[PDB]
């Protein structure tokens, strides 16, 4: 585990506008998801048969150490659940249900009901992750180095190990993909260290 | 309601 990890999660965790700056972004989303009315850190998917559908974040992370909480209702998953990180030239919408976000070399995604990773998923085959075993609690953080070009998870206080390598060079966004009719899903930044 | 993903 690195010592950066927990200075980062230590400090209190940023406030409202910083939260706000890194939360969804209403305007590169799938159009079957908009940012909730009454609160910006959530998105809710429209019940929209055979459809996979993402939203990026509104930042694109260059450089340092960064986490940010998801909350997913266990119960709104379905059947592809993912999490991670995209650059700005992964698709965010499929026909079918699909682990959309790792489906080609552009996004890197944890599959929370099959808890496989997928990267270049149309090519690749999943990977089980946490490497040691897993029923997901609603919340778990999402931690990106971008200076060791990593992507890690922490769930339920558990630090689960890298999911990622070789991120370094690239600009990268918090990303889902969600096939869940009315499933909300919540993203707060937790903070960021410089290099 | 047939589909299994809530979208129905």
């Amino acid at each position: 585990r690195p010592a950066r990890l927990d200075q980062l999660l230590d400090m209190p965790a940023a406030g409202l506008a910083v939260q706000l700056r890194h939360a969804w972004n209403p305007e590169d989303r799938s159009l079957n998801v908009f940012v909730k009315d009454d609160d910006r850190l959530t998105f809710h998917r429209h019940p929209v048969a055979q459809s996979t559908d993402g939203i990026r974040g509104k930042v694109g992370h260059a450089r340092g150490l960064h986490a940010w909480q998801i909350n997913w209702p266990a119960r709104q998953r379905g059947t592809h659940a993912v999490v991670g990180v995209a650059t700005a030239r992964a698709p965010l919408h499929s026909v079918g249900y699909t682990a959309l976000v790792g489906s080609d070399a552009e996004s890197w995604g944890w599959d929370l009901g099959r808890s496989r990773l997928y990267h270049d998923g149309k090519n690749q085959p999943g990977v089980a992750y946490p490497a040691f075993l897993f029923a997901l609690p609603d919340s778990l953080l999402v931690v990106l180095d971008m200076d060791e070009g990593t992507l890690s998870f922490i769930v339920d206080g558990q630090y689960l190990g890298v999911a990622f390598r070789g991120l370094k060079g690239k600009k990268l966004y918090p990303v889902v993909s969600a096939v869940w009719g009315h499933c909300e899903v919540t993203m707060r930044y937790i903070n960021g260290l410089d290099p | 309601x047939v589909d299994i993903n809530n979208n129905c």
